[PDB]
């Protein structure tokens, strides 16, 4: 079974411009568990990204936390980007503050 | 108070590249504690949760060496499904495995579980009465005659109604001052654009655990229930948990509505309006 | 801690 990945893309803490804080990208429900996930700034790869460790839920469907320390600014973008055999094209989430 | 301590298992094989990939996963309710991957220098059953840490060396020497039976048992049932499915070599298989159980506020036990995937599909699962299986398909059924003639039904019986339940308690012990805490969400309504006379009320429910949580917008009463967006509770990372309902409504009618949160963590119901 | 009962396919 092939299933396509869901992506939301947030901070940890409530989004303050100037103020360090950590952006996730939680991506669920996907299978095969082989996945690449990037997160972007202004369009440019992130360099450190923590990854949490790989895991299922209920459906069998796989799930992972990946994050990384940022501070965002008014002007900032920040996506995360997701490559899966379910998508035939990368998938490309941008952090909404308001989401 | 509903607690459950549960195991997650994955073998991914990679013929060409490797051996078979294994990784382990141990949960008491929504918190990691503990952790196996196969592809570590030294893979080892490792601590994920901070009250797992004063456990010394011979409980994971032990979690470790039970780890890497099944992770064998996992190489060789890969095989084996790859066989009973006659799929070509040079594939990728997934096998999945999960079992725990639930202890219900009383402290007695719930129920407990143990079921497999193969590729993502049920494959073979143990019935709720811990007694039986079902399989899924011809293939499963051969597992699940095997399973039968090797008692296998009463040993997951046994270590899910008592070793699995003692361990929980115990783990539940170490872990007092986090998994039995309850943070409450921290929750606000926020106002966004969307058209020219029509505004997005955005319900957060932040920081808290359980994950369990109820979101719902309601005007006067009435649930909103289909004008509800509503996003998937969501890790913040830092062990608790965030999620949010949105309802579309015309603007200067934002005051009129109301989300309600419910959550373990509170004295009483929120009810939140803008 | 992990249940010791191998499940071979």
């Amino acid at each position: 079974i092939q299933k396509t990945p869901q992506i939301q893309v947030y901070s940890r803490h409530p989004p303050e411009n100037g103020k360090p804080n950590i952006l996730n990208c939680y991506v669920t429900q996907f299978h095969p568990p082989h996945i690449e996930i990037q997160m972007l700034k202004n369009g440019k790869k992130i360099p450190k990204v923590e990854m949490s460790d790989m895991s299922f839920s209920k459906d069998w469907s796989f799930y992972i936390l990946a994050h990384t320390e940022f501070t965002p600014t008014e002007t900032d973008t920040y996506a995360c980007r997701v490559k899966h055999d379910s998508m035939a094209e990368p998938k490309t989430v941008y952090w909404d503050r308001d989401m | 108070g509903q607690h459950s301590l549960q195991y997650f298992h994955t073998a991914v094989s990679r013929p060409g590249l490797g051996e078979p990939w294994f990784i382990s996963v141990g949960y008491v309710d929504d918190t990691q504690f503990v952790r196996f991957d196969s592809d570590a220098e030294n893979p080892r059953m490792e601590p994920r949760a901070r009250w797992m840490e004063q456990e010394g060396p011979e409980y994971w020497e032990r979690e470790t060496q039970i780890a890497k039976g099944h992770e064998q048992s996992f190489r060789g049932s890969l095989r084996t499904a790859q066989s009973y499915y006659n799929q070509s070599k040079g594939g990728s298989h997934t096998l999945q495995w999960m079992y725990g159980c639930d202890m219900g506020s009383d402290g007695r036990l719930l129920r407990g579980y143990l079921q497999f995937a193969y590729e993502g599909r049920d494959y073979i699962a143990l019935n709720e009465d811990l007694k039986t299986w079902t399989a899924v398909d011809m293939a499963a059924q051969i597992t699940r005659r095997k399973w039968e003639q090797a008692g296998i039904a009463e040993k997951d019986q046994a270590y899910l109604e008592g070793t699995c339940m003692q361990s929980l308690r115990r783990y539940l012990e170490l872990g007092k001052e986090t998994l039995l805490r309850t943070d409450p969400p921290k929750a606000h309504v926020t106002h966004h654009p969307r058209s020219y006379g029509a505004v997005t009320l955005r319900c957060w429910a932040l920081g808290f655990y359980p994950a369990d949580i109820t979101l719902t917008w309601q005007l006067n009463g009435e649930e909103l229930t289909q004008d509800m967006e509503l996003v998937e509770t969501r890790p913040a990372g830092d062990g608790t948990f965030q999620k949010w309902a949105s309802v579309v409504v015309p603007l200067g009618k934002e005051q009129n509505y109301t989300c309600h949160v419910n959550h373990e963590g509170l004295p009483e119901p929120l009810t939140l309006r803008w | 801690i992990l249940m010791e009962h191998i499940h071979k396919l």
